[PDB]
């Protein structure tokens, strides 16, 4: 269970995915295509034997080899390598590149103080590249442990990331102190942009 | 165990949501501190040819 | 066509036992080896198993050895993968695939969910808005188990500008999700934004209209 | 893996660790610094250890409990860790010092072990802040990927920089095929991505 | 003083054993319990087994739970760590510590275990060719277990000098790189030479590194 | 149970001292010699058995 490898290339650009087995595979090498969630697409068998369907632009020791001769908009996916006993590389997932574009931060009171927890939200919406760093304070004192994040899938309509940070502490804490903030740092942000509440409609 | 049903009519929630228990009674405290967190409350009013229990303002 | 439809997933404990079935449709599996792989949320595939039945051969994962069972039923055209001893590093979807000569089909996946929680429906709470330029909205999809939960706006009315994160498992042992939508905040006075919940696992089926402060 | 922060000498930063049950009051906190053995700081949730300084506080308030640190001092960026219930430790933080922004330095260096069937190639990054970077490869502007492994430094003890060490690594035959292999990188800190370039064999 | 050192650590094949020992020291382990506590490279820290050994209590994560045992010998003060049916999940660094009777007061120094096919490997040493500032290294590759060690000129130069972590390759033997920043008006007159340790396959080298 | 071999290095550039087990000094030769061929260390190469340590000098 480990993250696949990045790479960013805009459309045109030429691309060669690299698969290492330990020893001598012979010919039995495949290659598959995958897109977020769903199942994976074969493309190659046996190292360089193309598979029905996919387009002309697709080619393929103990180096084995995936070459995009032109790419397109419809290649944007992870790919994969197979070793015919059988183990699955890596993995490498191809990102669309484009313009930086920084973040629009909203901050969200927490609405579920009958749960006995309260969950604070700092919403980033719609920044370029991936890396986004939130960090959380309260009372100006930053603060860890307490949080968790998630991120979307690159948008197919203007490649765009988003991101989710929940703060979630017990009723008791939150109610002990006045100022929620989360500061954002990104590329495209010339400063650190915080976004803020004070408890109590202040 | 067997499976009740709440079946919840008000102002912004809406829908039906289930849970296992012993007894009716149990899946009624369950159901219960459901609505509470949502800020629902309303007329309770229990079925038990259907094991669903019913919250509406 | 060649399809392979799987099932047996779903809940159970730490060192508790689920069988998965791939009934195979188009061919008969005895010209045909059918592999078994798995993936996490967000991590990369793994290979688990794999049987041959015309030949007998059985092949599993080395992290599987003496707890899984690959089986194949002629008579019924469907190879199983009987899991036992399961802890929580298996917490994955599970694909039933099969093999001078590659995985060429893929089965629809199933879930597979080992944990002590029990099945649990989600908890719904608004995340509310702030005339004027833009505003955002959502609603938070709290303490629900096991995944997945499927989150609509206005039954699909609503999609542009709409971001329904993925779940994050929390140290409760329950998921949480958000899902918001950028919206021109000029709206907010008239316009109605709802909040469609879907849970089958628990089948619960709600919606939340979010309203400003 | 550890989770990250930024903190500058005088800031004020307070760790949380939550367990899904009731850990009483048995939370002990420690600190870890590179190559070191860990340390620990705080026992029973609030008790300190002797010879702890005076900015260490560990809490409780609710089955939340917390350690906080009153005025980050020079000494302190390290990785803090905590431990609850089956005793059982948080996936520890590493608190790194705020600083400028600086660009790297990219050196790049042909390969020299020819001889021994694979060719490697090593493009440096040195000295920039913040730690993420950007490299990527291209052969006959290609851009390539998979070939290649990254490794990082620690944070430095003067000057708070990090550097880059990436290794292209290719079969001689694959090797001997292309002409052209470059590293270009992408910083903040970079106004235009840098690429940095070689012609194989002294051209 | 209270010390406790560690031993026993080293290689050993998929399903091999190792057993590893933490001799007490300043105090009695009856007094105590004992815990062993490991550590993946860059990864966090995991509890694995602990023994208090005036109760007789086990106590085994579930990711250890029936392939290691955990003894005490009492007129030794030593603990000791059977682990078996060893396979790369367990590759980390070992930590004997004590808690005296909450919380773990003292540690261990840790100790190395490395489970895989390959066999020992002395490392290999490969210059990287310097050309303002110049920059030049060697690169210390295939080289099995951990660690090796670089230094330049034995020590003598700190300033500019990066040592960076291993990594790991598709052979399954490591490589890392050290480098050096220095002016390059010295490259005409001092000598840049890279020291190279790694005890685990008693190899000490030192290589010469002068421009292309 | 095999045996030990050492190489002492002794050239212009690389000076150390390496090891590795093995059958035969004849395998413990092959393993010296490409060990050298790859670092680029051609010499005259002195073996001696009461201590199972080859000698390549440059």
């Amino acid at each position: 269970t480990q993250s696949p490898s990045s790479l960013s290339a805009s459309v045109g650009d030429r691309v060669t995915i690299t698969c290492r087995a330990s020893q001598s595979v012979s010919s039995a090498v495949a290659w598959y295509q995958q897109k977020p969630g769903k199942a994976p697409k074969l493309l190659i068998y046996s190292a360089s034997s193309l598979y029905s369907g996919v387009p002309s632009r697709f080619s393929g020791g103990t180096d084995f080899t995936l070459t995009i001769s032109s790419l397109q908009p419809e290649d944007f996916a992870t790919y994969y390598c197979q070793q015919a006993l059988l183990t699955f590389g890596q993995g490498t997932k191809v990102e669309i590149k484009r313009t930086v574009a920084a973040p629009s931060v909203f901050i969200f009171p927490p609405s579920d103080l009958r749960t006995g927890t309260a969950s604070v939200v700092c919403l980033l919406n719609n920044f370029y590249p991936r890396e986004a760093k939130v960090q959380w304070k309260v009372d100006n004192a930053l603060q860890s442990g307490n949080s968790q994040e998630s991120v979307t899938e690159q948008d197919s309509k203007d490649s765009t990331y988003s991101l989710s940070s929940t703060l979630t502490l017990s009723k008791a804490d939150y109610e002990k102190h006045k100022v929620y903030a989360c500061e954002v740092t990104h590329q495209g942000l010339s400063s650190p942009v915080t976004k803020s509440f004070n408890r109590g409609e202040c | 165990v067997t499976t009740y049903k709440l079946v919840i009519n008000g102002r912004t929630l809406s829908g039906y949501t289930t849970t296992t228990a012993v007894d009716a009674a149990t899946a009624e405290k369950v159901f219960k501190q459901y609505a509470y967190v949502h800020e629902v409350d309303g007329e309770w009013t229990y079925d038990d040819a259907t094991k669903t229990f019913t919250v509406t303002e | 066509e060649v399809q392979l439809v799987e099932s047996g997933g779903g809940l159970v404990q730490p060192g508790g036992s689920l069988r998965l079935s791939c009934a195979a449709s188009g061919f008969n599996l005895s010209s045909s080896s059918i592999h078994w792989v798995r993936q996490a949320p967000g991590k990369g595939l793994e290979w688990v198993a794999s049987i041959y039945s015309y030949y007998g051969s059985t092949s599993y994962a080395d992290s599987v050895k003496g707890r899984f069972t690959i089986s194949a039923d002629t008579s019924k055209n469907t190879a199983y993968l009987q899991m036992n001893s399961l802890r929580a590093e298996d917490t994955a979807v599970y694909y039933c695939a099969r093999e001078p000569r590659g995985l060429d089909y893929w089965g629809q996946g199933t879930l597979v969910t080992v944990s002590s929680a029990s099945t649990k429906g989600p908890s719904v709470f608004p995340l509310a808005p702030s005339s004027g330029g833009t505003a955002a909205l959502g609603c938070l999809v709290k303490d629900y188990f096991p995944e997945p939960v499927t989150v609509s706006w206005n039954s699909g009315a609503l999609t542009s500008g709409v971001h329904t994160f993925p779940a994050v498992l929390q140290s409760s042992g329950l998921y949480s999700l958000s899902s918001v939508v950028t919206v021109p905040s000029s709206s907010l006075g008239t316009q109605t934004y709802i909040c469609n919940v879907n849970h089958k696992p628990s089948n619960t089926k709600v919606d939340k209209k979010v309203e400003p402060k």
